[PDB]
């Protein structure tokens, strides 16, 4: 689709100078925007945009810095989301909604999921056109799962997902291979010659 | 090339201040030429470059490389606790710049490793050994309230650093380090214990997620966390034994050359 059809383009604007000039912001903003309709990535891309914003403040776009905020927090648990912040300036970040967003993206750093789901608006506008939004987080905080647990009430691992049915609960338990037990089933003469040597090095 | 060096340094600098993080990163990585002709040149612009390496260290995430450029720039405590002393031959202004470089490092220097050291530095001021105390007690409300004085300190360009943001990001995980030092070593523990101690963290709720919190990130390691009790659980050996023995010898060694 779009994506796919703007990529060799912007690949070769990345590649030179060119991604030094604001002109080309309108077609990398369209590049974005076709990011979060097919769920597609460039983090390149989107460094690229928010470094464009950061020296040329005038071409600063809200949607769009959110869009590419989120997308990034939606490749947690890699450095994405950091990066990103290294390319927006304070006062930017104070700003609505770009405050906000941070805010939100700290408690997925942080692995507060149930307070993740607790203050993130469900019905929040940005988030309708990101695609696979919501599935990306919860990819992250199994990953995180993977990592921290040894075994997981059932109930727990469905509130952490974002509040899932038991139907719902089931597709990410058989997406990574866990099962439910009592509950979901998650998962010699070298060295005495050395002391020879070291005793004759203390005697010595 | 050296004059050319330089002006790459004083150019990333420049960006640095008023220019975006990755890019002066890449000209920190072309930048790097023959220490010779700079130690010709002259005493200073070593200095400088060291302390570009300690500023790039500090942009990233490791805390290791910029310890040994600051070092090298300005004299540092060794690993094995030796006291490593620079020249002195760079002209006073520019050791008055290498000084503020190493208290700069300082802050880079207490993540590489420990743990009270100031001696190279003025015994008077309260500053650096405040917040040295501050770290020792291992109590937030004293290193905030540090943090709340030395604003002015932190402040010096406003717009550069308009919202503390790297300080508040060392404090941060300054807070976590002394958790991790009783280091579990435990095989069972009592959860009133753990919650005396994680009760003194400013979440109260933090130790049943706090706690948890800390298994994520490894540092410490928690056993039957989340369960119904509800008390946590917590060839390899002759490696470290040798290991030890070698640190002796290599003592003996430096002690029988002396």
């Amino acid at each position: 689709a779009m994506f796919e059809q703007m990529r060799a383009n912007v690949g070769k604007l990345l590649k030179g100078i060119d991604r030094y000039n604001p002109e080309n912001l309108a077609t990398l903003e369209r590049y974005v925007e076709t990011q979060a309709k097919e769920n597609a990535y460039d983090l390149e891309a989107n460094l690229a945009v928010l470094k464009l914003y950061q020296f040329n403040p005038a071409f600063f776009q809200t949607t769009v810095t959110a869009q590419i905020l989120l997308k990034a927090l939606t490749n947690l648990p890699h450095t994405d989301f950091t990066l990103c912040k290294c390319m927006i300036d304070q006062a930017h970040q104070e700003e609505r909604p770009i405050r906000q967003i941070l805010y939100l993206g700290d408690l997925l750093e942080t692995c507060h999921f149930q307070a993740f789901w607790q203050a993130l608006d469900e019905n929040m506008d940005l988030l309708e056109g990101i695609t696979g939004f919501e599935d990306s987080v919860r990819k992250f905080i199994c990953h995180v799962v993977g990592i921290t647990y040894q075994h997981i009430d059932r109930w727990l691992l469905a509130e952490m997902l974002g509040d899932l049915s038991d139907s719902q609960l089931k597709v990410w338990m058989s997406k990574y291979g866990w099962s439910a037990d009592e509950q979901i089933f998650i998962c010699x003469x070298x060295x005495x010659x050395x002391x020879x040597x070291x005793x004759x090095x203390x005697x010595x | 090339k050296m004059l050319g060096y330089f002006s790459l340094v004083g150019l990333l600098r420049l960006h640095s201040l008023l220019g975006d993080y990755y890019q002066a990163i890449k000209v920190l990585e072309n930048i790097e030429l023959n220490k010779k002709s700079m130690y010709s040149r002259v005493p200073e612009c070593q200095v400088t470059t060291y302390y570009y390496v300690g500023f790039a260290y500090l942009m990233m995430r490791r805390y290791q490389d910029a310890i040994r450029v600051f070092a090298n720039i300005l004299l540092y405590i060794q690993r094995t606790k030796s006291m490593f002393q620079r020249t002195t031959y760079k002209y006073e202004m520019i050791n008055k710049q290498n000084e503020q470089m190493h208290a700069l490092l300082a802050i880079a220097l207490t993540m590489y490793p420990m743990r009270i050291d100031e001696s190279i530095h003025l015994q008077l001021r309260e500053k650096y050994g405040d917040k040295m105390l501050r770290m020792q007690k291992g109590d937030p409300q004293v290193y905030e309230e540090l943090f709340s004085y030395s604003c002015p300190k932190f402040l010096s360009e406003p717009f550069l650093q308009q919202l503390k943001v790297f300080s508040d990001e060392v404090q941060q995980q300054a807070q976590l380090s002394t958790i991790r030092s009783f280091l579990k070593l435990y095989t069972t523990m009592p959860v009133a214990k753990l919650a005396g101690f994680l009760d003194l963290t400013e979440q109260e709720f933090r130790i049943q997620l706090l706690v948890f919190k800390h298994k994520m990130k490894n540092l410490v390691w928690t056993s039957g966390i989340s369960a119904l009790d509800g008390e946590f659980q917590s060839x390899x050996x002759x490696x470290x034994x040798x290991x030890x023995x070698x640190x002796x010898x290599x003592x003996x060694x430096x002690x029988x050359x002396x």
